[PDB]
RNA sequence: UGUCCUACGCCGGCAGGCGCGGGUAACCCGUUGAACCCCAUUCGUGAUGGGGAUCGGGGAUUGCAAUUAUUCCCC
């Protein structure tokens, strides 16, 4: 699996500040303006669910209400479990969601799903 | 504003309002659907077509519909431009043309239905002196009552623009013997109400 | 005519008297 | 003017019929993946006189213009004006025409369905 | 006259599941 | 119905228009266009040619319209 | 005694203006001449190739009528219609480059340069050269 | 002498019919240059007739949605007609203007009566400024839905209703109505 | 010396200068005979030619316009010069002139005088 | 109507950025240079160069956050 013509082993390896170009617009306006802490606690908390885990299975769930945070390209590997207005989704993180975000993997809407007079007299 | 404040019907549906009348998918789908619901309203035997007189099919739309599901009818119209264009649309049921208030001039015990597609408001008033509205009203709804199995069923559809116009044609037909009342599509509704007389002999 | 109209109507006419009326640096040094 | 000997009415490029009865500025729009705004800046790169009807274009014409289909991006272009620069899969500069772009639609609309995102999986159930 | 199929919020023509779809008959005399 | 005027001119439809234009007491691309089967496009150009050999003439210019009268 | 453009049509002075610099060969030409549209109400490309001698040209002209105005007030001049989809249509801008890069051609054929009050201002012999284009103009069309 | 638009002159044109002398206001004193004219002409009973009918038949393709205020394309419309007019018929286009509107005037029709239900039409006569206008009217419709959706010029569509409409023929749509409205006024005596 | 007359119409305001001269024509710097809308030229025409070209030769008119649209702005200016030569024929030039000018003028059109008033009226709640 | 209105210079075709001024207001935006209309070209009776819906991608702007396409430009 490629991404933009980049490989997973040297775009774990990509850093930071160089994110900008292999993204789209909306997400490295995000970057530009700053990112907060309580998705850095997030990481905090899938990474520390990734350590312990034995390493021949897939790691713990971690649940949270963040639908509106950019997947980093290191996130291949973990599972989320994100709020949808009643419950948790719980998804696997493919190589393949680097560019979107968790909002449309968390639908919070069900679909919907919706005889003639004859006279006698 | 009104297809009836322009004339008599044999010289206002003339060639080219006729061409441009055809050239219509709203005409269309409106004709087609109003032609299922007036063959949905008569309650006719299943498997077993039934005679039926098409008066005011004009261009035959309704006609064809019937023809579509394997049922058979003859026309009657009043307007040769417009029985040409559909004689030019390659119709399976024949044509007559006449006035249909001077008397349908067929035997009587022959047909088993009648479908009526916006010919009843037409005839409410009168284009010549000669003609009396009450009088062609009463020797039409008199002819249709004679020519009518005993037990056929009749569906006319209708737009009427007062109250009074559908007294008269209530009274007519109360007066020529004809059984039956008056049935409305949606009558608190503006675009999709429609009225529909239904008559049958005892 | 009205108030606005009969305004511009004066200033275009003065604006005009001043153009046809028509048809350097200024002077610093006191005493020449 | 009179008709050259050797007028077409019909030609076939992206195994595509291309009507010539209409402007070459217009002709060329016919076929997927090229509008109105893209053949202007092609045939004015084509440098060719834009009233010319597209049945009396000769053969040199057709190559050359079919090679500027192919590989614009060495006779200047912006490179923002194309369709598909940028892909999720391998970044490279592109511009699809006929098949490759239906190709790409579908490969856009078998990934949305095989990551079961909002977009694609709404648009498995609108149809 | 199709008192029981008009909406008591709106003007229009409301649909009920019990009944088919919305009508009003009278009888002649 | 459905039209079928030619895209460019034929060596018979351009003989009548040789011996033809002329001679129709009236000259404007529309009827032009409707009596030869034409498409309007080549009988405006075709009348741009034609007064470029200067043997029909002018009465007025304009955008949407040209007018054009016989030598006598 | 001396004709003046007021004294002569628009149109056909606009022209001949932009034929003089398109055989003058002075001017500086961008490289995306035929990739550009002037507004973003647009919708082709134009259809004359030589549009930047006619674009030249008519700048010259709002210039000379009135000077010490910009890029911006070109841009509010060549505002056109925009029409936004099923959206009432409503007014839009000109392209600022587009007339920025004109009018420093302009000011590399030492026609135009800047004013110490505001925008751009003209060479007194870009006057004589108006002047004396429409002299030759009269004399091709009013005594013609 | 004040010469419609440079070329056309008022002083040859005759109104053959009796009844509209002073309804076709177009002679010595009703010459005018050009049909824009901008007088409050309808804001007063009557005042229309002193209208130039030039300038009624430019406020006449003033019409239908898109066209309203938009009369300056109008008049050159007109004046494109005029000069297809003189050129056919080798002679002043307001002869043939007031010839199509003398000959296209509905001089019997019929009004609509009805006290409950039963609606009948008695054969009534036309004014002759009715007459006018509705000539002026039926003239609008043949020119505006005669084409309507090919090559056919509003402009050569329009002198050819009005010279149609002057000779009588029955092409033009303006008499076809107008002999309708007559005959049904017969039958509805 | 010179006479100094406005025109005036819904919102189109024009000043004209009539003076001594060789027979100028000028509307905003600008001989009369070029004013974009070249449609409504006999409008322009419409003065000059129900006096005679030969008369105008002996007075040079200028005029400026502001305001309103351009069938305003030409009736504007074509009531504006009606006007300026009737006053320049009032004061300087003896009244049987200035008595036939009025004469004719206002038995062509009614307007070149005094001009329509007519404006848009304003909304209220 | 304004400390958000913006004049002007630089960059990018445009979406937009950078820099320096004017303005708490008939002073600066702003002689408030707008659209229709006018002149010339191309188109030409064709679900067509009309109409633009619904889509895919890229870029930029606004903001804690834009996914359920905030918004704009282009294809």
């Amino acid at each position: 699996f490629t991404y933009r013509g980049v490989d997973l082993d040297q775009l774990l390896d990509m850093s930071y500040e160089q994110l900008m170009q292999l993204y789209s617009a909306r997400q490295r306006r995000r970057l530009n303006r700053g990112l907060r802490r309580k998705q850095h606690s997030l990481l905090k908390r899938l990474r520390k669910a990734k350590k312990e885990a034995p390493p021949m299975e897939k790691p713990e769930v971690v649940k949270t209400h963040l639908r509106d945070m950019i997947i980093l390209p290191e996130m291949v590997g973990s599972m989320v479990g994100v709020y949808n207005g009643k419950t948790f989704n719980q998804v696997e993180i493919k190589p393949e969601m680097i560019g979107h975000y968790l909002g449309e993997f968390s639908i919070t809407y069900k679909p919907v799903k919706h005889s003639r007079f004859i006279p006698l007299k | 504003r009104r297809p009836e404040h322009g004339g008599p019907p044999e010289l206002f549906y003339d060639e080219t309002e006729a061409r441009k009348y055809v050239r219509n998918s709203r005409m269309i789908d409106i004709q087609t659907r109003m032609a299922g619901r007036a063959l949905e309203l008569l309650y006719l035997p299943e498997n077993k077509p039934c005679y039926l007189l098409d008066i005011g099919c004009g261009t035959g739309l309704s006609g064809s519909y019937l023809s579509d599901e394997g049922h058979y009818w003859v026309g009657l119209d009043i307007s040769p431009a417009m029985l040409d264009e559909a004689v030019d649309r390659e119709i399976e049921g024949d044509l007559l043309l006449g006035d249909m208030g001077q008397g349908i001039p067929f035997k009587p015990g022959t047909f088993d239905g009648c479908i009526s597609i916006s010919a009843v408001q037409w005839l409410c008033n009168a284009n010549k002196k000669s003609e009396n509205p009450a009088k062609r009203l009463y020797c039409f709804f008199a002819s249709l009552f004679s020519v009518l199995v005993r037990g056929s069923r009749a569906v006319l559809q209708l737009y009427p623009e007062n109250s009074e116009q559908l007294e008269l044609i209530t009274t007519q037909a109360t007066k020529a013997g004809f059984s039956g009342g008056m049935v409305v599509d949606y009558p608190n509704s503006a675009k999709a109400k429609k009225f529909y007389l239904c008559l049958f002999s005892g | 005519v009205g108030p606005r109209l009969s305004r511009r109507i004066l200033q275009q006419a003065r604006q005009q008297q001043e153009e046809l009326e028509a048809e350097r640096e200024r002077t610093t040094r006191l005493g020449p | 003017l009179v008709i050259p000997e050797k007028f077409q009415h019909i030609l076939r490029v992206l195994n595509t019929n291309i009507d010539g009865r209409r402007k070459i500025a217009f002709a060329i729009t016919a076929i997927k993946g090229v509008g109105r705004r893209y053949a202007h800046v092609v045939l004015r790169k084509a440098d060719i006189d834009l009233t010319k009807r597209a049945g009396e274009l000769t053969e040199d014409e057709v190559e050359r213009v079919i090679t500027i289909m192919q590989n614009p991006r060495q006779y200047k272009i912006p490179d923002w004006f194309l369709n598909r620069q940028k892909d999720v899969k391998d970044g490279k500069y592109s511009q699809v025409l006929a098949n490759g772009l239906d190709n790409k639609l579908r490969e856009d609309l078998e990934r949305l369905k095989k990551i079961r995102a909002h977009r694609g999986l709404r648009h498995f159930w609108g149809l | 006259p199709g008192a029981e199929y008009k909406a008591k919020k709106a003007k229009g023509d409301v649909k009920k599941k019990g009944r088919p779809d919305p009508y009003a008959y009278i009888p002649l005399n | 119905d459905k039209l079928n005027n030619l895209v460019l001119f034929d060596k018979a439809t351009y003989d009548k228009l040789c011996k033809e234009v002329p001679n129709y007491k009236l000259i404007t691309p529309a009827v032009v266009s409707e009596r030869l089967k034409i498409r309007g496009s080549l009988a405006r150009a075709a009348l741009q040619e034609l007064l470029s050999k200067g043997l029909i003439k002018l009465v007025s210019k304009h955008r949407a319209q040209v007018i054009y009268t016989r030598n006598t | 005694p001396g004709v003046t453009v007021k004294d002569v049509n628009q149109q056909e002075f606009v022209r001949a203006l932009a034929a003089f610099l398109k055989k003058s060969g002075k001017l500086k030409v961008p490289e995306w001449v035929d990739t550009v549209k002037l507004a973003k109400h647009k919708e082709l490309a134009p259809y004359d190739e030589n549009w930047f001698y006619t674009r030249a040209a008519s700048t010259a002209r709002h210039l000379y009528l009135r000077g010490g105005a910009g890029v911006g007030s070109m841009t509010k001049i060549y505002g056109g219609r925009q029409r936004n989809g099923v959206m009432p249509s409503h007014f839009s801008r000109g392209s600022k480059s587009v007339a920025r890069r004109v009018l420093q051609a302009l000011e590399g054929l030492k026609m135009v340069e800047k004013d110490q009050d505001g925008g751009r201002k003209l060479t007194p012999q870009g006057q004589r050269d108006l002047d004396r284009i429409a002299g030759q103009v009269a004399a091709a069309n009013k005594k013609h | 002498d004040i010469k419609l638009f440079g070329k056309w002159s008022t002083d040859d044109v005759q109104i053959n019919d009796i009844s509209l002398q002073d309804y076709i206001a177009v002679k010595e004193k009703y010459a005018k240059y050009l049909p824009h004219s901008a007088g409050r002409y309808a804001a007063k009973r009557f005042r229309k007739a002193q209208c130039p009918i030039v300038e009624r038949l430019t406020n006449s393709m003033m019409m239908h949605g898109r066209n309203n205020g938009k009369k300056l394309m109008t008049v050159r419309i007109v004046k494109h007609a005029f000069e297809i007019i003189h050129l056919l018929t080798g002679e002043n286009p307001l002869q043939v203007l007031v010839n199509a509107i003398i000959n296209s005037g509905p001089r019997e029709d019929s009004t609509r009566i009805g006290r409950a239900g039963t609606v009948r039409r008695q054969a009534v006569d036309v004014s002759p400024l009715r007459r006018v206008n509705q000539a002026i009217w039926l003239l609008c419709t043949g020119a505006r839905e005669a084409a309507f959706r090919n090559i056919k010029t509003i402009a050569e569509c329009l002198a050819d209703e009005l010279i149609n409409a002057a000779k009588g023929s029955s092409n033009s749509y303006a008499i076809k109505k107008k002999d309708e409205l007559e005959r049904v006024a017969k039958s509805n005596r | 010396q010179s006479v100094q007359v406005f025109g005036r119409k819904k919102t189109a305001t024009a000043v004209a200068h009539c003076k001594r001269g060789n027979g100028l024509i000028k509307v905003n710097g600008r001989p009369l005979e070029m004013i974009e809308p070249r449609t409504l030229q006999y409008k322009l025409l419409e003065p000059v030619l129900l006096l005679g070209k030969e008369r105008f030769a002996g007075v040079d008119i200028r005029v400026r316009v502001k305001g309103g649209g351009h069938v305003a702005q030409i009736y504007a200016i074509r009531q504006s010069i009606s006007k300026a030569l009737v006053a320049y024929y009032q004061k300087y030039v003896d009244e049987a002139s200035k008595k036939e000018i009025k004469d004719i003028l206002i038995q062509y059109d009614r307007t070149l005088l005094v001009a329509d008033p007519r404006r848009c009226e304003s909304k209220k709640f």
